[PDB]
RNA sequence: GCUAAACCUAGCCCCAAACCCACUCCACCUUACUACCAGCAACCUUAGCCAAACCAUUUACAUAAAGUAUAGGCGAUA
RNA sequence: GCUACCUAAGAACAGCUAAGAGCACACCCGUCUAUGUAGCAAAAUAGUGGGAAGAUUUAUAGGUAGAGGCGACAAACCUA
RNA sequence: CCUCCGCAUAAGCCUGCGUCAGAUCACACUGACAAUUAACAGCCCAAUAUCUACAAUCAACCAACAAGUCAUUAUUACCCUCACUGUCAACCCAACACAGGCAUGCUCAUAAGGAAAGGUUAAAAAAAGUAAAAGGAACUCGGCAAAUCUUACCCC
């Protein structure tokens, strides 16, 4: 458990991206 | 290999409480041991 | 204990050197304790006698860590409690003798309590303490009583 | 796979703790308080660092000095030894 | 007869048996020595009874009928035996003025630790006894060195205690 | 139990208890009381937080350990028991802990719910009392004797006379067992 | 009596009483089909042969023949999440015949 | 440890990124990876 | 060579494995041809008292009241014997020669 | 989609303050954990690695005076 | 507790020929070959050998310990 | 079909294929529950004095040498008897359910005790064995290995 908090939020960010590319909405 | 061919006699008189007790080297042993902690102190 | 340079040169090698003591065996009569005793004795305590003259002076002068001997302090307090006492070392017909002696030293003379535990270890000490104060535990049923004969008393007064 | 994937509890800090609204107060006491305490009596901490910077090893000496005759044997020794190697990495080992 | 190992064959196989309460320690200090005697053999019976039953439940892979009752004996057993032992102590109290029966006399020995050194009981004096002298109780110089190691070990575990339960506090703090 | 025992809705020593905090788990320890401690079971307790927030009820069990009280009906959510063989078993509704705070004591006049003190009235002494409303909130709660059973007469018939014999010679009296021999010095050291 | 400090008898002095006995005892079911007469007991370590003879005679007014005892050794092969060894603790075992032909046969407990 | 790494991933995707389409392990793996980039560049 | 498990009588060789035994406890000596003495007086004989007419159950009826607890201590004692004390206006200096001695046990429990 | 990933809180570190620990019973210096029988007794410089670019003398183990006086194969260094 | 040597107090050695004799069992060792060489093995298996009433083998308990011990010197052995 | 092995004791280990229940080369693995009973063997022997020249080798002749393994007596002291412990197992030292190591007593083909071949095929290479025309050491460092055996001579 690593002490930061941009590096998660960036990482959240690029899942949230990738989820964008697998399922888009209508 | 095999070089220990267990015998209890042998191996109270080496290394036996009783032995330790006999020299102050095996006494200091003995008080390292219980520093340590360890939970057999002598054989 | 000590080491020395071999030749006194310090450039030469050092090693390790024990000096001793030349050592004796020889017999003293001590006026205070009225008894000879064999003593290991160096040349230097003898000359150290010579000096106070008297054996018994000696040890009595001697400062507890100048005497340098678990012995010979023993001696010194056994002499400091005859001192106290005044009990008869050479028995009847020398009442004046023992007089005079003690005469000799009037000087020192602790009173007798300090002379019990004058030249002792500490763990020597300890254990008189220990005696001294050991005894057996009172019953508490006999001071039961006496507090039951102690109020008793108190409602007879009132 | 080092990076993680629940975002953490939100990191709440109030800036007006009583620590952090009276930080520095009474620090500069001297040139406004007619020199009766020096700022240096007003810092906590360890008594043979107290007002008094130093360097990795001086600091260990200054230890052993105020300090080591009440030391854990366990420590004491292992402070030594640490004396030891850092004056031989200091005055021996490194460059110029 | 052997049958007291057995309670009354009636409560064989009920899953359940009625056992009202164990004795307290101001009923037993009530009653006397004699009768106490009397009440100690007719628990130990009871108490056997109860461990037969048990093993016999253990050896069918059967649960118990009702396992609390031998529990209550034990309880029952524990008091009486405190009870008796008061008065026992009670009554030297008065006599001699010793706290214990078997005497000791805090000693050190080898490891530099006291002990309270119990006393063993036997035929010749100790000064004869060639098994007892062999038995030392002093320390020597080397001893005192970990004596203070132990001292200073216990002192750190002390810390992280003390520590700990101060950081404990802090964490329920900033909770609540 | 080991240290850092979570406990349970289920006894300690169960079945389900077990299955749930073996010997070998390292759960994280839950942070939460006080000697002083105004509900019981039995006590009536309205709901503030929560599912049926608002409701009103009895007061089934208690776990001080946890902070946990547990309100009979309420706070429901739905367990399904008995099952095993393939089909939907039969269905309850089971009744989950309130944390201490999400339950308030009710008044027995008012009805409504009370944060409450622990007072010394002149009855002697200590008993539950309402802050905002007035007056006690008390407290919540045959035989037939046995064959190997006393009775209140024998347990409290009292036979001890005071003496300074020792059981053991008393009893020996008692016997009539006759000791002629004495016993010899031995060294205790 | 277990765990007590025994007196010592030097030569011609009392006999040892035992008022409030520490040591209790278990019939049990012999496994390996014992004859008739002998019951077994399950007893702590520290009882003797004559010790168990008394107890019977004594508490339980039984007419004992003959007692053999026999120290039995618990199993230490038993592990735990720690890996550490888990011993049944090591217990001592009585046959004890009956006097007269008085016979026992263990009763039916959980019918 | 007093600071270390929380974004070292992205790196390694830095690199990766441009590696996607080589054939076999530098495609995959971060140390043959950019070897086999720098290359191309 | 295990030393975390106990030593005991099972575990030596055959000199080793007759010398130790469990807390047995002796009932005698052994002499010329390794031939046991057992003395009477070392064995423990148990008083047993006589049950027959002894109204004392091993339970107690649970409406049997309860009462505040009272250790016995010693002024307590002395006090449910102070009345003889009290028409005055029973103790041992030594108990040395008797058969049961409090201090030093002969007593057996 | 598998393997896997992830996850706070166990506890711990450094201070501060304050001088600690140690008999429910029984056992435990005999082969410790052993109920029960006729003989001793502790103290005695540290060294060497290493540095001197080898190696022999030699090399440390509150602030300021002061790295001063001194020491030293008059060098390393102290 | 291996081995080196020793001390105490035990044990074994068939059969055939006729004494640190010969052949040859059991035991002891290990010449030569082959196999094995992460093996059945951190030195083994198969055969073939030297020894086998003696300066023999060997079970038990003890003793000597590193600046040392022990050594029918091979600078062997002292628990891979 | 093997038996170059078996039963014991000693040492060693210490419940390690007994019953039930349970799960996951093939199904001695966990949980519970049983189990080993003394006469065999361990665990000895009250003092002080005082005695013990003549081996063992079927101990008889012989015959030696390295010179050996089994003893009392006097006086005093003394009634109390069988307690306590070991006694299981497929077993120990070798990291292993390891071709090794392991004292003694019986058994010397076994009345004990085991199974060399999961199934097929029948290639090469390799291993172990048997076969051999004629020759027969021509092989090779050397008759190494093999099968029949035994001659003479050097060196140390
Ligand atoms: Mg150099
Ligand atoms: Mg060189
Ligand atoms: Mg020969
Ligand atoms: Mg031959
Ligand atoms: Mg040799
Ligand atoms: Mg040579
Ligand atoms: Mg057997
Ligand atoms: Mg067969
Ligand atoms: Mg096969
Ligand atoms: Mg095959
Ligand atoms: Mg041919
Ligand atoms: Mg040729
Ligand atoms: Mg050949």
């Amino acid at each position: 458990v690593k002490k930061g908090f941009r590096a998660a939020f960036r990482f959240q960010k690029e899942l949230e991206r990738q989820r964008l590319l697998r399922c888009p909405p209508p | 290999g095999n070089e220990y061919q267990p015998s209890n006699i042998k191996r109270k008189n080496k290394h036996g409480w009783v032995r330790r007790l006999s020299t102050p080297a095996g006494v200091q042993v003995i008080l390292r041991r219980m520093l340590k902690g360890r939970k057999s102190l002598s054989h | 204990l000590g080491q020395i340079y071999a030749n006194n040169d310090k450039l030469s090698k050092r090693l390790k050197k024990v000096w001793k003591p030349q050592l004796f065996e020889r017999e003293f009569y001590s006026e205070i304790l009225d008894k000879k005793f064999t003593v290991t004795v160096t040349m230097r305590t003898l000359d150290l006698i010579d000096e106070a003259y008297g054996l018994d002076f000696y040890i009595l002068k001697a400062s507890g860590e100048d005497l340098c001997s678990k012995f010979g302090m023993d001696l010194k307090r056994g002499m400091l409690l005859r001192l106290a006492r005044q009990d008869p070392q050479l028995h009847p017909e020398d009442p004046e003798r023992r007089a005079a002696i003690y005469d000799k030293y009037k000087e020192f003379a602790i009173p007798e309590e300090e002379a019990e535990w004058v030249g002792l270890t500490l763990e020597e000490a300890i254990e008189k303490q220990r005696l001294l104060e050991e005894k057996d535990p009172v019953p508490l049923f006999k001071i039961y009583v006496a507090e039951l004969i102690q109020q008793l008393q108190q409602q007879a007064l009132s | 796979i080092g990076i993680r994937l629940t975002l953490p509890p939100p990191k709440v800090v109030d800036r007006w703790n009583e620590k952090r609204a009276m930080f520095g107060v009474y620090d500069n006491i001297g040139i406004l308080g007619n020199f009766e305490k020096h700022p240096k009596e007003l810092i906590r901490g360890p008594i043979w660092l107290r007002g008094w910077k130093g360097n990795e090893l001086q600091r260990c000496i200054r230890k052993r000095k105020m300090v080591g005759s009440r030391m854990f044997a366990d420590d004491l020794h292992n402070l030594n030894k640490r004396i030891r190697y850092l004056y031989k990495h200091f005055n021996r080992h490194g460059k110029f | 007869g052997l049958e007291e190992f057995f309670d009354d064959p009636k409560n064989w196989g009920q899953e359940k048996v009625k056992s009202g309460a164990a004795w307290t320690c101001q009923q037993l200090r009530n009653k006397s020595n004699e009768d106490l005697h009397k009440l100690w053999y007719v628990l130990l019976k009871e108490r056997n009874m109860l461990l037969t039953l048990e093993q016999e439940a253990k050896r069918q892979r059967l649960p118990m009928p009702s396992p609390e009752r031998l529990d209550k004996v034990v309880d029952s057993m524990d008091a009486l035996d405190k009870v008796v032992q008061e008065r026992e102590d009670a009554l030297r109290l008065l006599q001699t003025g010793q706290e214990r029966a078997r005497p000791g006399a805090w000693r050190r020995d080898i490891f530099g630790r006291i002990i309270w050194h119990k006393f063993k009981q036997w035929v010749i004096p100790w000064h004869l006894n060639k098994r007892y002298n062999r038995k030392r109780f002093f320390a020597l110089p080397y001893v005192d060195h970990f004596l203070r190691l132990e001292r200073e070990k216990r002192a750190r575990i002390k810390a992280r205690k003390e520590n700990l339960e101060r950081k404990k506090a802090k964490i329920l703090l900033k909770k609540f | 139990l080991p240290p850092h025992y979570r406990y349970g809705m289920s006894p300690p020593g169960s079945v389900a208890d077990k299955r749930k905090n073996p010997p070998w788990i390292r759960r994280r320890p839950v942070v939460v009381s006080d000697e002083d401690w105004y509900l019981f079971c039995g006590d009536t307790v309205e709901i503030l937080e929560g599912k049926d927030a608002g409701k009103q009820g009895k007061v089934v069990q208690v776990i001080r350990q946890r902070n946990w009280v547990v309100v009979g009906g309420l706070n429901t959510h739905y367990r399904y028991i008995g099952k095993t063989m393939d089909y939907r078993g039969t269905m309850i509704p089971s009744e989950a802990p309130l944390l201490h705070r999400q339950v308030k004591l009710v008044d027995p006049m008012d009805r409504k719910p009370t944060e409450i003190e622990w007072r010394f009235t002149e009855a002697g002494e200590r008993v539950r009392v309402s802050t905002r409303s007035g007056r006690i909130i008390p407290k919540p709660e045959t035989w037939i004797d046995g064959p190997k059973d006393t009775s209140v007469e024998d347990a409290l018939e009292r036979t001890y006379v005071p003496c300074l014999k020792t059981l053991q010679e008393e009893v020996m009296e008692a016997m009539g067992i006759k000791e002629t021999r004495k016993y010899k010095k031995v060294y205790w050291y | 009596a277990r765990n007590v400090v025994y007196p010592l008898y030097r030569l011609g002095g009392p006999q040892l009483r035992v008022f409030r006995t520490n040591f209790f005892i278990q019939l049990v079911r012999p496994g390996v089909a014992q004859p008739e007469d002998t019951v077994q007991f399950r007893i702590p370590m520290e009882m003797t042969r004559v010790d168990l003879r008394n107890y019977l005679e004594g508490i339980y007014n039984v007419p004992v023949a003959a007692v053999r005892t026999r120290v039995q050794h618990g199993s230490n092969k038993r592990r735990d999440h720690r890996n550490v060894r888990i011993k049944k603790p090591d217990y001592k075992v009585a046959y004890v015949q009956l006097a007269h032909g008085q016979t026992f046969t263990f009763p039916d407990l959980f019918p | 440890l007093r600071n270390r790494v929380t974004d070292r991933y992205f790196r390694i995707q830095e690199v990766l990124k441009h590696a996607r389409h080589f054939r076999g392990r530098k495609n995959r793996c971060y140390r043959l990876a950019v070897r086999t980039v720098i290359r191309a560049f | 060579a295990d030393r975390m498990s106990k030593w005991t009588s099972k575990r030596g060789p055959r000199s080793f494995r007759g010398r130790k035994g469990r807390g047995a406890k002796g009932i005698g000596f052994l002499t010329s041809g390794w031939r046991f003495v057992q003395i009477k007086e070392m064995v423990p004989e148990f008083v047993v008292p006589d049950l027959t007419g002894f109204k004392l159950k091993p339970y107690v009826s649970y409406l049997a009241p309860e009462s505040e607890e009272t250790p016995l201590t010693a002024a307590q004692l002395f006090s449910e014997a102070v009345a003889p004390a009290i028409e005055k206006d029973g103790f041992e200096p030594t108990q040395e020669g008797k058969l049961f001695q409090l201090y030093p046990r002969n007593f057996l429990r």
